């Protein structure tokens, strides 16, 4: 009742795909797990601009393709986009074959998943944000279908300066990748997300940020906070604001301490390497950014530290820091 | 970066 799942780590820990089969007797598809949106969407033979390394659905190829013809289209945070037509096939994930899972065949995708390394992205959000009403999620069905007992899916990012990588286990969690004891944290999912309180947030003995809410979200790369708490925090490490909703910061972290967040009592934190997302031409990008939003968006940078549990049933999550 |  266990489905695991290796995935890659795509360049500087940008995002974490792994492989889906998809169909009768089936096609691997590269997906990115994106727990910020709940639809799973793949490239298919329906495709006008969808790239040539990607694998495309046909649904003349699966001996289980169900019509379903409702049309679906998605935007996501960082611009990219896609749409096209519902319809209904078997999705096997790491080893458990989910019946009849509605899937989106892209008749359209952006140009930015046209030159990625993803063939779609698998939902792993909340069904109350399908972009099609009443969509079931591949969660909802796992659960439904008696896949897993554990209403739950363990997740570990790796970082691509230890050779990237992670793993994502579908009704369990693999404690051989996390430090100490899990905690409990409760879940907000009203949003359709997976939504947090961050207590406080510190650097040293120093707090950067009183109260806020966020979001854990695979499918976003930084840490995005609020701007003022973006702003107390590139204060706290003397970067810079790039107008972007990025900042520069110095490429030598070995005089940082990390940012440490109370959640429901203990302390999770983004290490200091990971206060760097990228070097280009001698200038370091910030693992944190900002983007006009009135909650953080708790994103790669912080996951890649910190092992989480995922439980739709309750809802809630359960924490503990990565064995690094 | 990706926001997704």
């Amino acid at each position: 009742g266990v489905g695991t799942v290796p995935m890659t780590d795509y360049g500087n820990d940008i995002e974490y795909y792994g492989q889906v089969t998809i169909g009768t007797p089936g096609k691997k598809f590269n997906l990115d797990f994106d727990t910020g949106s709940s639809d799973l969407w793949i490239a298919s033979t329906l495709c006008t601009n969808c790239g040539s390394r990607q694998t495309k659905y046909d649904p003349n190829q699966s001996s289980t393709y169900q019509a379903d013809g409702r049309t679906w289209s998605i935007s996501y945070g960082d611009g990219s986009s896609a749409s096209g037509i519902l319809a209904k096939d078997n999705v096997n994930l790491g080893g458990l074959l989910i019946k009849g899972q509605t899937i989106e065949l892209a008749k359209r995708e952006a140009a930015s998943f046209a030159n990625g390394p993803n063939d779609g992205l698998l939902g792993l959000g909340f069904d109350t944000i399908t972009t099609v009403r009443g969509v079931k999620t591949p969660m909802d069905n796992l659960i439904s279908q008696g896949l897993i007992s554990r209403p739950i899916f363990g997740v570990y990012l790796g970082k691509a300066s230890n050779g990237g990588g992670g793993e994502y286990i579908f009704g369990g969690y693999d404690s051989t990748k996390f430090k100490g004891s899990l905690t409990t944290v409760p879940i907000d999912n009203s949003r359709g997300w997976w939504g947090i309180t961050v207590d406080r947030a510190t650097v040293g003995t120093s707090t950067v940020a009183s109260s806020f809410d966020g979001i854990l979200d695979t499918g976003t790369t930084l840490l995005i906070l609020p701007n003022n708490v973006a702003a107390s925090v590139a204060r706290a490490y003397g970067a810079s604001d790039n107008g972007d909703g990025t900042y520069t910061i110095s490429c030598d972290t070995s005089r940082f301490k990390p940012l440490v967040f109370s959640i429901n009592g203990a302390s999770f934190q983004v290490s200091p390497d990971s206060l760097v997302f990228e070097e280009y031409q001698g200038q370091c990008i910030a693992g944190f950014g900002y983007g006009n939003f009135d909650f953080a968006i708790i994103g790669d940078t912080f996951l890649k530290n910190n092992y989480v549990v995922f439980n739709q049933g309750v809802p809630e999550v359960q924490i503990a820091p990565v064995a690094e | 970066a990706c926001v997704k």
